[PDB]
This record gives C-alpha cells, sequence and structure tokens, in this order.
C-alpha cells in the first residue's frame, strides 16, 4: 500500500476555520479518543508551522464519537473528489424497496494519507477558559468526514464489495463519504439477511459496522400543495385559495385562478361556490398531486432545501435548485432544535440517495441557537452546508 | 542560553523568494553602538558572522535614555514568510478561575533569543552592519534563534514554551500553570513550604532547557494585578475605575468613558452605556467636545453611584452549578448576574443589541439567553440555569405560534419587574361585525409622490398623499390608516407581503417612526386580523382599493 497524491488547486489554500466552544464532556471525550488515535498512529501532534484548521465536535448509545467539520476543506478538495476520483451515483437506489445505511469510516484508518496533503487535516481541542494552549493534530490516515477519503478508497472498495456483487447483481450499492447505501427489493428478513451477508465481506479486510432501520425510497412520496375540502366558504377562505394558488401557478404549468377571482365585500361573509369555480379547484387539485413538469436536476446546479415550521411537531420542507421550481417537496413529524436537526438529517439522506449530493439547508433559526445546539441532537457522519434564513410568513401557510 | 528543543521548520510563502533589501548608510554613533551590540550577541551564539555567499538582506537601525537598542526591520521578510497558527484562542476569564492558596508569577529571560530557528530559515535572516559611510563591505550576520519583530517568533517560542511545560506538567496535575507570552504564572493548593519548592523544581525544568527566570523573594503581596484585573485569593474584580470629574467632555473623553463602564460591566451590575454612545453617533472631530443630554447625565449619574462603592466577584468552585438572571433595564437595555450561590456573582453583563429593524422583548430576551449561554461554555464549559422575568405561559404562546424555531436551556420565571411580554395579539380569525378596510399605497418611483388609501366593506374611503416615500414606506402608512380611521375591533386586508411579515413578527420597538406608531395603535385595539392577497390579481376589494390609490403618478 502506497500514498495517492492529492491537490486542492495552485491558487486554492487551505482552511482556516474557528472552533466553536465546547462543553467539558465534549473536550474530554475528545481527549479521550484523540489520545487512542495518537498512540495507534493515525493522528500526530503538530505546531505553529501548520496555519490551517477544521473544527471537531463529539457525538453519540452511549459511547462518544470524534465528527471533523471538513465543509471547508471538500469545497477546496472538489476536484479531486468529484472529477478525478470522482464515484458514480446509480439512478436505481432511489427505485429500491428497502435501502440499508452501514457505517464504513473504520476503513479509511488503515489507508495512509498523502504526507504532502495532512497539513489541511490541521483541528483543535479547545481549552475550558483559555487556561492551557489547546491541543493540535493533524492526520496521517484517511480521516472521517473528508469527501477526499471515499475517492482514494473506491479502488480498495469495489475489491471487497465484487464477490457480494457478483452473487446478488440485483442489490446495488452506493457509497457516500463514511457510509454504504445497500438497496434491494427483497422481503424485509431477505434484505436483512443480504445486509449480515455483507457486513462479514467488510469484516475481513477490517469493517465492524428522524430515520427507521432502513429507508424505504419507492415509498417516497411528495407532499402536495392541498386544497380545502369545504361545504362553507367565506371571502377569507377564498383569498387564501386564490394567494395559495396564484403562488403554485408560477411552479405547476396549467394552475388557473380566473374562476375564483370572478368573486368589496367583508372577509367574514359566506360566499357560494360557482360551477367553474368548483372544476376549476378539482382540476387544479388533480394538477398538484403530479410532479412538475419541467423541472429537472442540472447535476451542475447546486441543491437547495428549505425548511418551515408548521408547528404543533410538524415541519415541511421543498428540495429546488432554482427557486420553487420543486425536485422534491415532504414533511417531517421534543424541542425545537432537536425536531429540526432530525428533519435536516432525513431530507439530507433522502438527497443522498436520490440525486448524489447534500443540499444547502436554508435555516429557520437564529445563527447562534443552531450553532451552540445541533451537536447534542446531531447523528449523522456528514453535515450539510447550511444558512440562516427568516421563513417568509406567506410560504409556511402555502405549503399547508 | 539557546534552548536544546528542537527547531520548528519554517518556509517562506509560495512561490517566494526571501528579502533582499538594501541596508541604508547609518549613522557613526549607530554603527558604533551595533557592532558593540552584535559582538555581544554573537559571543552568546544568538547570531553568526556570514559572507558574500548568502544573497539576503534585511535593514537594522538603532534607538536610544542612555541604553542603545537594535531595530531590524523585518517588513519584507514577514511580506515573505508563512503564516502560522494563532497563539492564543482566548484570554482567560477571572469568573472561571479556581481558588487556589498560593500564586508565583515568573518572568521568562530573553524569550525569542532563548529559542533557536529552523537552520533552513536563518539565511532569509541576514542583516549587515554598514561600515562608515558605505565606502568598505559591511558586517553580516544571520539569527540562530527567534530574532525580534519577525512574523514567527510569538508562534515557534509559545509552540516551544507549551511542550517544554508538557512533562513538568503531566509530573504535577495538581497544579496550575498559565501560559502568557513571557510570563508564566503558577498556582497550588499547597502551603508556602511545598509551593516555593515546586516554583523552583520549575525554574529548574525551564533551566534543563535553556529558559532563565529571575529570582526568589520577588513575589508580591495581594492584590495580583493581572490582565485588567485584581485577583485576591478567594475574591476578583476590575481594576480602579476612575470616572473623571469633566466639565466640557470631548468625543476622546466620551470615547474612553464607554470604554471604562464597559470594563466595568464585568462586575458592577446595572451599568448603562446607551446614552453615552448615542453621543457618539455621527462624524466629530476628536478633540470636539460634545454636550450632555439630560438621559447622558442621567446615566452616568447612576452609573457614578454603582461605581461609588467597591463590587467584587468569586471564584468559580466546579462541583457547583451556575445560576444566570437576566433583568429588563429599558427598551432594548439587558442587564445579567451569573453566581453559583444566591448573589455571590462570578461575573456581571449587559446586552443590548438590535437583530435586524424591528423586535419585541421575547426575541430580545431570547437572544440575550443566547449570548449567556455561549459565554458560559466558553468560561466555564457549561450551560446555566437561567431565571427569566418572562412567564412561562407568555413563552409558551410566543414559541409554539412564531415560525423561527428556538430552544432555550432549563430556566425558571422570577418574578423581576419589568416583566417581559407580548403587547398585542393579532387574531387567527377574520372576525365578525369588524370592518374590513382593504388597504394599498402606491407610491411614484420618479416623483417620489406617494398615495396611501383604503376602501372598507362599509363603503368608507379615505387617499391620502405623501411626500417621498418609497412604495414600502405608503404600504405601511396604509395600515397605519386603517388603524386610525378604524373602532376596537378591525380586519385589514393588505397585498404587501413586506408590511404582513413587520406586523404577523408581533413587534414592540422598531427603528422606523411608522412602525413605532403602527404599533402604538396595534397596542390600542381590541382585536386586529391581518390578512394578505396578490395584488393586480384582481380581488373584489383590492382592485377597488388600486383605482383610487393608483389614480395619478404610476
Ligand atoms: C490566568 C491566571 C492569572 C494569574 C495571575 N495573576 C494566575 C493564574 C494561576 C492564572 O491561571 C489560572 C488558572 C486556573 N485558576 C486560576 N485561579 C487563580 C485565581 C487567583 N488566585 C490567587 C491566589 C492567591 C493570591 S494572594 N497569595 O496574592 O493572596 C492571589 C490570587 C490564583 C489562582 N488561575
Ligand atoms: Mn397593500
Ligand atoms: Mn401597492
Amino acid at each position: 500500500i502506497e500514498t495517492v497524491p492529492v491537490k486542492l488547486k495552485p491558487g486554492m489554500d487551505g482552511p482556516k476555520v474557528k472552533q466553536w466552544p465546547l462543553t467539558e464532556e465534549k473536550i474530554k471525550a475528545l481527549v479521550e479518543i484523540c489520545t487512542e488515535m495518537e498512540k495507534e498512529g493515525k493522528i500526530s501532534k503538530i505546531g505553529p508551522e501548520n496555519p490551517y484548521n477544521t473544527p471537531v465536535f463529539a457525538i453519540k448509545s452511549t459511547k462518544w464519537r470524534k465528527l471533523v467539520d471538513f465543509r471547508e476543506l471538500n469545497k477546496r478538495t472538489q476536484d479531486f473528489w468529484e472529477v478525478q476520483l470522482g464515484i458514480p451515483h446509480p439512478a436505481g437506489l432511489k427505485k429500491k424497496k428497502s435501502v440499508t445505511v452501514l457505517d464504513v469510516g473504520d476503513a479509511y484508518f488503515s489507508v495512509p494519507l498523502d504526507e504532502d496533503f495532512r497539513k489541511y487535516t490541521a483541528f483543535t481541542i479547545p481549552s475550558i477558559n483559555n487556561e492551557t494552549p489547546g491541543i493540535r493534530y493533524q492526520y496521517n490516515v484517511l480521516p472521517q468526514g473528508w469527501k477526499g477519503s471515499p475517492a482514494i478508497f473506491q479502488s480498495s472498495m469495489t475489491k471487497i464489495l465484487e464477490p457480494f456483487r457478483k452473487q446478488n447483481p440485483d442489490i446495488v450499492i452506493y457509497q457516500y463519504m463514511d457510509d454504504l447505501y445497500v438497496g434491494s427489493d427483497l422481503e424485509i428478513g431477505q434484505h436483512r439477511t443480504k445486509i449480515e451477508e455483507l457486513r462479514q465481506h467488510l469484516l475481513r479486510w477490517g469493517l465492524t459496522t428522524w430515520m427507521g432501520y432502513e429507508l424505504h425510497p419507492d415509498k417516497w412520496t411528495v407532499q402536495p400543495i392541498v386544497l380545502p375540502e369545504k361545504d362553507s366558504w367565506t371571502v377569507n377562505d377564498i383569498q387564501k385559495l386564490v394567494g395559495k394558488l396564484n403562488w403554485a401557478s408560477q411552479i405547476y404549468p396549467g394552475i388557473k385562478v380566473r374562476q375564483l377571482c370572478k368573486l368589496t365585500k367583508a372577509l367574514t361573509e359566506v360566499i357560494p361556490l360557482t360551477e367553474e369555480a368548483e372544476l376549476e379547484l378539482a382540476e387544479n387539485r388533480e394538477i398538484l398531486k403530479e410532479p412538475v413538469h419541467g423541472v429537472y436536476y442540472d447535476p451542475s446546479k447546486d441543491l437547495i432545501a428549505e425548511i418551515q415550521k408548521q408547528g404543533q411537531g410538524q415541519w415541511t420542507y421543498q428540495i429546488y435548485q432554482e427557486p420553487f421550481k420543486n425536485l422534491k417537496t415532504g414533511k417531517y413529524a421534543t424541542n425545537d432544535v432537536k425536531q429540526l436537526t432530525e428533519a435536516v438529517q432525513k431530507i439530507t439522506t433522502e438527497s443522498i440517495v436520490i440525486w448524489g449530493k447534500t443540499p444547502k439547508f436554508k435555516l429557520p433559526i437564529q445563527k447562534e441557537t443552531w450553532e451552540t445546539w445541533w451537536t447534542e441532537y446531531w447523528q449523522a457522519t456528514w453535515i450539510p452546508e447550511w444558512e440562516f434564513v427568516n421563513t417568509p410568513p406567506l410560504v409556511k401557510l402555502w405549503y399547508q | 542560553p539557546i534552548s536544546p528543543i528542537e527547531t520548528v521548520p519554517v518556509k517562506l510563502k509560495p512561490g517566494m523568494d526571501g528579502p533582499k533589501v538594501k541596508q541604508w548608510p547609518l549613522t557613526e554613533e549607530k554603527i558604533k553602538a551595533l557592532v558593540e551590540i552584535c559582538t555581544e550577541m554573537e559571543k552568546e551564539g544568538k547570531i553568526s558572522k556570514i559572507g558574500p555567499e548568502n544573497p539576503y538582506n534585511t535593514p537594522v537601525f538603532a534607538i536610544k535614555s542612555t541604553k542603545w537598542r537594535k531595530l531590524v526591520d523585518f517588513r519584507e521578510l514577514n511580506k515573505r514568510t508563512q503564516d502560522f497558527w494563532e497563539v492564543q484562542l482566548g484570554i482567560p476569564h477571572p469568573a472561571g478561575l479556581k481558588k487556589k492558596k498560593s500564586v508565583t508569577v515568573l518572568d521568562v529571560g530573553d524569550a525569542y533569543f532563548s529559542v533557536p530557528l529552523d537552520e533552513d530559515f536563518r539565511k532569509y535572516t541576514a542583516f549587515t552592519i554598514p561600515s562608515i559611510n558605505n565606502e568598505t563591505p559591511g558586517i553580516r550576520y544571520q539569527y540562530n534563534v527567534l530574532p525580534q519583530g519577525w512574523k514567527g517568533s510569538p508562534a515557534i517560542f509559545q509552540s516551544s514554551m507549551t511542550k517544554i511545560l508538557e512533562p513538568f506538567r503531566k509530573q504535577n496535575p495538581d497544579i496550575v500553570i498559565y501560559q502568557y507570552m513571557d510570563d508564566l504564572y503558577v498556582g497550588s493548593d499547597l502551603e508556602i513550604g511545598q509551593h516555593r519548592t515546586k516554583i523552583e523544581e520549575l525554574r529548574q525544568h525551564l533551566l534543563r532547557w535553556g529558559l532563565t527566570t529571575p529570582d526568589k523573594k520577588h513575589q508580591k503581596e495581594p492584590p495580583f494585578l493581572w490582565m485588567g484585573y485584581e485577583l485576591h485569593p478567594d475574591k476578583w474584580t476590575v481594576q480602579p475605575i476612575v470616572l473623571p470629574e469633566k466639565d466640557s467632555w470631548t468625543v476622546n473623553d466620551i470615547q474612553k468613558l464607554v470604554g471604562k463602564l464597559n470594563w466595568a460591566s464585568q462586575i458592577y451590575p446595572g451599568i448603562k452605556v446607551r446614552q453615552l454612545c448615542k453621543l457618539l453617533r455621527g462624524t466629530k472631530a476628536l478633540t470636539e467636545v460634545i454636550p450632555l443630554t439630560e438621559e447622558a447625565e442621567l446615566e452616568l449619574a447612576e452609573n457614578r453611584e454603582i461605581l461609588k462603592e467597591p463590587v467584587h466577584g468569586v471564584y468559580y468552585d466546579p462541583s457547583k452549578d451556575l445560576i444566570a438572571e437576566i433583568q429588563k433595564q429599558g427598551q432594548g437595555q439587558w442587564t445579567y448576574q451569573i453566581y453559583q450561590e444566591p448573589f455571590k456573582n462570578l461575573k456581571t453583563g449587559k446586552y443590548a443589541r438590535m437583530r435586524g429593524a424591528h423586535t419585541n422583548d421575547v426575541k430580545q430576551l431570547t437572544e440575550a439567553v443566547q449570548k449567556i449561554t455561549t459565554e458560559s461554555i466558553v468560561i466555564w464549559g457549561k450551560t446555566p440555569k437561567f431565571k427569566l422575568p418572562i412567564q412561562k405561559e407568555t413563552w409558551e404562546t410566543w414559541w409554539t405560534e412564531y415560525w423561527q424555531a428556538t430552544w432555550i436551556p432549563e430556566w425558571e420565571f422570577v418574578n423581576t419587574p419589568p416583566l417581559v411580554k407580548l403587547w398585542y395579539q393579532l387574531e387567527k380569525e377574520p372576525i365578525v361585525g369588524a370592518e374590513t378596510f382593504y388597504v394599498d399605497g402606491a407610491a411614484n418611483r420618479e416623483t417620489k409622490l406617494g398615495k396611501a388609501g383604503y376602501v372598507t366593506n362599509r363603503g368608507r374611503q379615505k387617499v391620502v398623499t405623501l411626500t417621498d416615500t418609497t412604495n414600502q414606506k405608503t404600504e405601511l402608512q396604509a395600515i397605519y390608516l386603517a388603524l386610525q380611521d378604524s373602532g376596537l375591533e378591525v380586519n385589514i386586508v393588505t397585498d404587501s407581503q413586506y408590511a404582513l411579515g413587520i406586523i404577523q413578527a408581533q413587534p414592540d420597538q422598531s427603528e422606523s417612526e411608522l412602525v413605532n406608531q403602527i404599533i402604538e395603535q396595534l397596542i390600542k385595539k381590541e382585536k386586529v386580523y391581518l390578512a394578505w392577497v396578490p395584488a393586480h390579481k384582481g380581488i373584489g376589494g383590492n382592485e377597488q382599493v388600486d383605482k383610487l390609490v393608483s389614480a395619478g403618478i404610476r
């Protein structure tokens, strides 16, 4: 085994990201992990000659796990992991009956990382009250979280999987970051038995290994823009319905509001439902049920996801590349943050399974509230890109 | 002594070569001073004589006070050298410090000149002492240690110092040592006998590693003046805050006052700085005299009272839990106190921030709770238990109904007036027997002429004219009109997503006067329902207002 040489771009410089303050339990949880890793030769204490920094966090049943935020590095590595060694995405995966996800991160700890690239993997375990200098380390092996690790490993991964794949040609296996996506049309017990067989292939070589047990991507359906059913329609009830439909007409080709606009009245007054409006309404209903005409996935373009707080433990979301032209819409159903972090994880997983990439999330929360809390509930090995937005009150209403 | 410690490898910036700066002809006094200076350094192995085999040069200088100081201009080399890791990520807060029986402050002698520079890098630190009138080849030299004024000296020094302490640290986990530049602060629960002995074990550990300290019996008596604080054994405080008695205040005087008050705010409760800040607003020369308002004179009076008596703070006991209390002290103004045992404050704080243009006490308090939450994780590594001037029901009613997601940790209501409340609540469904006001407010982009107005389900119609108003301003004055002319129960229809958004958000304070006027109206009303329709879509009521509203100018 030798090292695959890595390069950012001749102009692109490494990451220099601040470490978010960490709680006592997390710093202590990290010192344990980082010491064992240093002893095992996975990492190495570093000096000031390394001006680079990637944040570290600790996650969770009872065992603590080191999560490293490779967002900036992955952005700066891109050419290496997308073009130079890009893993292809199977269109089949999203069609499979059941999809099991397995953590294959332990495999990267066996492959050495290009000696010339290691400086960019620098991270810091901070000190409480800044009394001690703060422990610096860098990777020697392939790090978990960095998109370059699965790119390098793919060659060794294809070897491992070769028998299983030959033996089960109707099983689909995708590799996204530290995880394996395994899909089959098999009955549940049989799917589970195939996963177990798979674990063992990985066990030789060396691989121990908001969502249920597995994902069911064929059962995944778009939450339509719903038009309420009523026998009593007020002036306000129609006004809402007109505004909702008008907004949908910007996305859905075929939506008409004319017949409804055909009715200075008091909001509270009860206007009776016309023949042409009752038709238009029922017609629009059948349009919003079926997917959007004209919107397609452009691989070159970035995915964008919006989430709305619907209250009572309900959340709504929409995946698009070009604003409001929806690729997928859905829903998610104890505290606002735990719920959002849950919703985020679910949307990102669906996104991975469907397009082979994570969306940039538009978070209906204050920047600081999120950064402080997300880690307490975060459970994934990847971290999506996120921006903090103010949900326009209108969009919440339109998506129920 | 030059520490035996291994050298930190240094490189230049990629695609760059070393400095080749010409040494300016220096004065005879300066030449005589520099040679004398360099000779004593050469004998100590800090520098080494070189030939014209080396092609790099940096200008040297000299300054006087009878002592002569050697000034090296690393400006170019620093531009050419690689960036390093940030020396320290923060500074300790006295509130986070633990109680210790005894202290010793050791200061490291000739720090940068006591640490070796990477052999492969030395060539670039080359400097030349010119000959008199520069007629003959000067005396070429290069550093073997960290040069003074060079980019990586703080990084490389602190890095070394840390590695040198690491063994001693592991060997003495019950001893706290704080590193800051060429200073070392040692604390222990050991008695003056065992402590003084451990001090010498350290001084010697530093010596085995080429680092000299001062000497014994230099040690002082409490308080220990550290980083702008007074460090007593059981307490801490900010160093004497002198609030100047001045007749006339200049921009510079006010600026410094705000800095002193903000610094005092760490342990002195109820310190206010709003009114004094309002003064600094605008251009104004540093020396320009600024007449104090009644509000600023009142604020300074209150500040003088708080600072009339010395207030102290306690150290952190990691066995106990943190408790943070917040108090409202005017619009935008919030004051907090963190303690573990009732009113034995570890630290104090103020918070005044306007995230966006418009906000309410609930959003304001939540925002403060966050600022304190982060502050706590930084200082103590754990979140506090909160005591808030808001009813649990007031919170519940707000955060469930709001579209933004929030979560605040363990908190309890404490009855500390003024209490945080929602000054009004918009209706959920349209009101019956309450006049429906369809509003609109079109403005011309060129003539700047506004035309805010309304039409009602009761045939009332008013169309006012505005001067130099945006389409935003008019869409908002239309709502203020509907609010003014209406009864106690009102329905208001708008085509402005902007206006609705502002209003939906339930603000109780705003940057715009129009909004403050609208808020005042909202507070007064018994019931207010606010609906939205898409403009130009021909809505029965909306279309009707647009006719008389858009009539002339756009
Ligand atoms: C950040 C920092 C700064 C300084 C300083 N100066 C010292 C250390 C250890 C230092 O670094 C730390 C680190 C952890 N805890 C403390 N607690 C200090 C609080 C004040 N205390 C003290 C004890 C006796 C007396 S006395 N004997 O004068 O009454 C005066 C003060 C010494 C320990 N300091
Ligand atoms: Mn309007
Ligand atoms: Mn308008």
